[PDB]
């Protein structure tokens, strides 16, 4: 028909609009971040330039979106889904938080509660292949708060010095060992800077070997 | 003056070359040795295409070209199987046809092979160096450059078989295969030294680049393990056959026709180990083998 | 929590405080509601392609 | 004291299950033992729409069973033309996580909401030809689960601030708030009459409620987790719950129980969407499975299968009419059944 | 939502002159744009067509080669080139808008169109009804006639209705048989099949008198009809 000959021109036009915009989607790079809700969350969205937040920002050549997700306060087992893709999952924990507990629980640490919620996230049915970024935050209040107080009030076991040089280390590490996807995805931590604000850097070199060394999984190239 | 009318007898004889009317030591052994590399290489590349099939997850460009070169390698073992029983004596019931014909399978499916290696490196090099996660890859240039290497290698194949040879020069051609020309042997030559050079820059640029990014934040290990070994099989299996052909055609009084029945034998073990360098670090594919 | 526990109660004495039909009736219902209806069933029973839009 | 009304409270729990009992004279099983089967059930994918470039969470059919929308993560919502297989609109969404749809009965508007806790109203019959967002009802703390429109200023909407709300349009304010679920509420449906509808929680129970009032009338368990998709029988007078325990259940509104589970040994995903035939005969069902099966809703005998779909068919839903049958799914394709 | 176009006036024959129709207030990007004359006597004819996009470009058959029309979705305008004009292309050239897609309403508005004095296989349309005396108050049909079965394989009868007023642009009623455009009142109403067509009103006022067109849409060059002049 006529008319129907125009439509099936209106179905054409609005695939033209659908690729170009599935194409632009795809350079555009999309970052998960959760955490405690005195993590430093905020102070790493500051670095960086109700509902699920989303903030833009451009650096080298390459734009990145990040998805604040923190302010769902409902069940992440029916909504967390709809993230399964994402570049990289952004995790803050802050590290000051060893020797305080919440008000609300009993004795549980602030410290052990941002484990539990990193060890359901790194093992996450619809996280497998996900690289994981990790954010200490508060590195430098852990430093003079180690200088203080023992580490060893949160973990019983510590085979170390209060230094932070070691203070620090055993509790990256302590973090780092949750994940039993050992051999499928790769954990880079790394210590919040104050001054070199490099923390957008690494992320954009975490990314892209992300990226890389994801163009070098499905390529079997690897 | 061209002449079509002698037999191969007529052309051997103006060659170097013996018919070897009588079986041989040689001859026995070469025949054992070329039908275990052609068994073998039909054998590993069918399992190869089998469970590049069979597997929905090894669906993707990059297992496109792994089948290809699978199904590459299969015609290669083909066309080297169909060369013996054509060999020694057997090679006496020829004809100029025939000969043309036999020649041209080994030329168009190692042409092929070659091809597949240099797509293979041209895809990794375009995997790694694009910037963004997921880029939904679409099924365009794999099967673009899936007919390239097919083209390339049935008009690399067929040039000889047609208008490229020495039935029209008898004095100018070569001196290993008495009808191609030594204008022939030096292109395929300096064809498949400038893909070997093409994949070395590739890999090289690769490596180069994985370095620098990766190393300013073990992959490393296994990168130079990896290209090591694909490029090593080519240089080990390639260097031998080019550098001697360059020799029939550039170098008087070099005797080169005496290691030539094994460094195709080389050649061919060449496609004989491809499916396992192309299969072996994938763990789930390689696993799949059950 | 003494309000959500008093809220609660008058819920269920309100729910406990409604008829109920046999599931026998309910059961029959069910079952004339499907038999009545059933020729006007597209995917009950096949139509065919001269009346089927897709 | 709190355990003078809980002991209390835990007593009103036994006459509500003493009386069901009591009511529970003869299983539907046992009634519709000599029902003569549906026999087998061969649906063949008549249409596939293609266009969306991420998974599908939502769709929903016209009241002329003609036209149908679907949302997904692209930030795109469609209005498809199901005949022709042509798009006739493309909504570029302003949020880019929706997990509903609806198609309002007059087919002048479309709503859309998700993990922004609004509910985006879209005009479609609009003066300069582009479809303009007309209201945002912000008004809920969780992500939407689900809407469904009553008029064109009515929209009922369940959210995951274990509330319902019914909302008018016109004012942007909730005009009654549905309180009582202590889960996540995950979907809802309405009555044919438009004056009761069910809503499923994640705590593994279903409320009637009444629209006018704001009251829920009864509360139905029996399901062993969270509640994903729910429809009513077309009567009005059941309804069926899709559930992660890899059960389909009819509840009855009138006789207050449960008649039927839909449970197979080798099925063990959860569903993730339920709706039934113009008869009330057949009850499909999409599961995880990445299938979707066509249940004989009263002999509770797996008659039909629909395997089309690479990944979970997320949506299902099927015509007035009853002509069709279209199922959504994460594979990013529509694919509709007869 | 207005149309306005530009340009007209006097033109010698033979002259080439071009008119330009600025789209202000709707989606104009989105919107296939059409081009109708009416001579100064005689009714409405159809000339050009352009989709959406410029995506597909049509001709009635005494302007074919003759016009060219074109699109600047940017600017919001739409372009006529005309060439080597003869004495026969005096008219009114409206602007016609008109979207295509499931239940739409083709040739809903109308520009106010330009006057242009020049110095000096096709569905035909007939309705034989001519200056028709009609009262306010009682109830009067306007009879249509086609060539050929409008009625497509879908059940589509692409014919439309059309009402001008004295002294004002046409103004869409009917945009497929028995349906009803917008902003027109319930009384009017269309009831026909195949090739007989009707067009009733319930009852009527001075608001409503003028001149009524027939248009069909099954294929083009979208013939229309002689008018049906209603006389009060
Ligand atoms: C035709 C050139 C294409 C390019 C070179 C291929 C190649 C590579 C590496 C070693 C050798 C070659 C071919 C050499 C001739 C082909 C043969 O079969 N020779 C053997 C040598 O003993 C006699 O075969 P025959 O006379 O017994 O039939």
């Amino acid at each position: 028909s006529a008319e129907d000959k125009a439509a099936v021109e209106r179905s054409k036009m609005i695939d033209r609009n659908l690729r170009e915009d599935g194409e632009k989607a795809a350079r555009e790079v999309k970052l998960l971040l959760l955490g405690a809700g005195e993590s430093g969350k905020s102070t790493i969205v500051k670095q960086m330039k109700t509902g699920i937040v989303e903030t833009h920002f451009t650096f080298k050549d390459l734009h990145f979106k990040m998805f604040d997700v923190g302010g769902q306060r409902s069940e992440r087992k029916k909504w967390i889904h709809c993230f399964e893709g994402v570049t990289a999952i952004i995790f803050c924990v802050a590290l000051s938080d060893y020797d305080l507990v919440l008000a609300e629980d009993e004795e549980m640490n602030r410290m052990h509660e941002s484990m539990k919620l990193f060890d359901s996230i790194c093992n996450n049915k619809w996280f497998t292949d996900t690289s994981i970024i990790l954010f200490l935050n508060k590195k430098d209040l852990f430093e003079e708060k180690i200088k203080k107080s023992p580490l060893t009030i949160c973990y019983p076991e510590y085979a170390g010095s209060n230094t932070y040089e070691e203070a620090a280390a055993y509790i990256q590490c302590q973090f780092e060992d949750l994940n039993k996807r050992k051999d499928t995805k790769e954990i880079y931590t790394h210590f919040t800077c104050a001054t070199d604000t490099k923390n957008v850097q690494f992320v954009f070199d975490a990314v892209t070997d992300v990226i890389i060394k994801n163009n070098l999984k499905d390529c079997g190239l690897f | 003056q061209c002449f079509y009318n002698e037999s191969i007898a007529f052309f051997y004889n103006r060659s170097g070359k013996h018919l070897a009317t009588e079986w041989n030591t040689v001859s026995k052994l070469v025949m054992g040795l070329g039908i275990t590399v052609c068994i073998f290489i039909m054998l590993a590349n069918l399992l190869v295409m089998v469970a590049i099939y069979v597997n929905r997850r090894f669906h993707f460009p990059i297992y496109y070209l792994m089948a290809n070169l699978a199904a590459a390698d299969f015609f290669a073992g083909l066309a080297y199987f169909y060369l013996m029983f054509n060999t020694g004596p057997n090679t006496r019931r020829l004809t100029v046809s025939t000969w043309l014909l036999r020649q041209g399978l080994i030329d168009t499916s190692l042409t092929a092979s070659v091809a597949n290696l240099l797509a293979i490196a041209i895809e990794r090099h375009i995997t790694v160096f694009r910037m963004q996660l997921h880029t939904r890859m679409s099924n365009r240039r794999v099967v673009v450059v899936i007919v390239v290497i097919w083209t390339m290698a049935i008009v690399m194949g067929a040039i000889p078989s047609v208008g490229w040879n020495c039935i029209c020069d008898i004095e100018n051609c070569s001196n290993m295969a008495p009808l191609y020309s030594d204008s022939y042997l030096v292109f395929w030559a300096i064809f498949n030294l400038v893909t070997f050079v093409v994949m070395v820059v590739l890999y090289a640029h690769i490596f180069g680049y994985v370095r620098q990014r990766t190393m300013r934040m073990d992959t490393m290990m296994s990168l130079l393990k990896t290209v090591v070994i694909v490029l090593g099989a080519f240089i080990i299996c390639w260097t031998p056959g080019l550098v001697l052909l360059l020799l029939d055609v550039c170098c008087p009084q070099c005797d080169v026709l005496a290691y030539e029945k094994f460094f195709l034998l080389l050649a061919e073990f060449n496609s004989a180990m491809n499916p396992i360098i192309y299969s072996y670090r994938d763990k789930e594919m390689s696993a799949t083998f059950r | 929590s003494i309000a959500q526990a008093r809220k609660l109660v008058e819920q269920l004495k309100m729910e406990a405080n409604i008829d109920r039909i046999k599931v026998s009736k309910a059961a029959a219902d069910l079952m004339a509601y499907c038999e009545a209806h059933a020729k006007e069933d597209p995917l009950l029973t096949p139509v065919p392609a001269s009346e089927n839009p897709f | 004291e709190l355990d003078q009304l809980r002991q209390e409270a835990e007593q009103l729990k036994n006459q509500i299950r003493d009386a069901r009992k009591a009511c529970a004279d003869a299983t539907l099983s046992q009634i519709t033992n000599n029902i003569d089967p549906v026999g087998r059930i061969q649906m063949r994918t008549r249409r596939t729409l293609r266009g969306h470039l991420a998974k599908i969470y939502a769709m929903h059919w016209g009241t002329d069973s003609r036209l149908l929308v679907s949302a997904s993560q692209d930030g795109k919502l469609i209005i498809w033309d199901s005949y022709t297989t042509n798009k006739v609109h493309a909504i570029p969404l302003r949020s880019s996580w929706v997990m509903t749809c609806a198609y309002a009965p007059s087919g002048n508007y479309v709503a859309c909401g998700g993990l922004d806790n609004i509910c985006s109203i879209y005009n479609l019959k609009t003066r300069e030809g582009n479809v303009r967002v007309s209201r945002e009802l912000a008004g809920h703390t969780g992500y939407l689960s689900c809407c469904r429109f009553l008029d064109d200023n009515q929209i009922v909407t369940s959210s995951g601030d274990t509330t319902c709300a019914l909302w008018d349009i016109e004012t942007g304010q909730q005009t009654t708030t549905f309180t009582g679920h202590t889960g996540d509420v995950m979907s809802l449906s309405l009555a044919p009459d438009t004056r009761l509808f069910v809503s499923g929680a994640c705590d593994a129970s279903a409320k009637l409620w009444d629209v006018r009032e704001g009251m829920c009338r009864q509360t139905f368990t029996g399901h062993e987790s969270d509640i994903n998709a729910i429809c009513f029988f077309p009567n009005g007078n059941a309804f069926a719950t899709g559930s992660d325990d890899a059960t389909c259940r009819l509840f009855d509104l009138r006789a207050d129980q449960e008649l039927m589970t839909y449970s197979h040994d080798n099925i063990i995903c959860g569903i993730t969407s339920v709706s039934f035939s113009k008869s009330g005969r057949l009850l499909l069902a999409g599961y995880d499975d990445f299938n979707c099966n066509v249940w004989d809703a009263l002999k509770a005998d797996r008659a039909g299968v629909l395997a089309g779909h690479d990944n979970r068919v997320s949506c299902l839903g099927v015509t007035d009419d009853g002509m069709a049958v279209a199922t959504g799914s994460w594979d990013s394709f529509l694919k509709i059944w007869n | 939502v207005q149309l306005v176009e530009s340009g007209g006036g006097l033109v010698q024959p033979g002259g080439s002159r071009k008119l330009s129709c600025s789209a202000s207030g709707f989606a104009f990007s989105s919107f296939g744009m059409h081009w109708v004359r009416q001579a100064p006597e005689k009714g409405l004819e159809w000339v050009a067509y352009i989709s959406s996009g410029s995506g597909t470009i049509y001709y009635a058959d005494t302007v074919k080669g003759r016009f060219t029309i074109s699109r600047d979705d940017p600017k919001n305008t739409l372009f006529l080139q005309m060439t080597s004009l003869r004495s026969e292309d005096t008219a009114m050239y409206y602007c016609v808008r008109s979207i295509y897609y499931y239940g739409s309403s083709p040739f809903d508005f109308w520009g106010q169109g330009t006057t242009l004095t020049v110095s000096s296989s096709d569905i035909v349309m007939t309705q034989a009804t001519s200056s028709v005396p009609v009262t306010p108050g009682e109830s009067v049909s306007i009879s249509c006639r086609s060539s050929k079965s409008l009625l497509h394989s879908n059940g589509n009868t692409y014919l439309y209705w059309f009402l001008q007023r004295p002294g004002q642009s046409p103004q869409l009623l009917i945009y497929r048989m028995s349906n009803l455009a917008s902003g027109v009142p319930d009384r009017f109403s269309g009831s026909g099949s195949g090739t007989a067509f009707t067009l009733t009103i319930s009852r009527l006022e001075a608001e409503d008198v003028g001149v009524y067109y027939c248009m069909q849409h099954l294929e083009y060059p979208l013939t229309f009809g002689a008018g049906t002049k209603l006389e009060l």
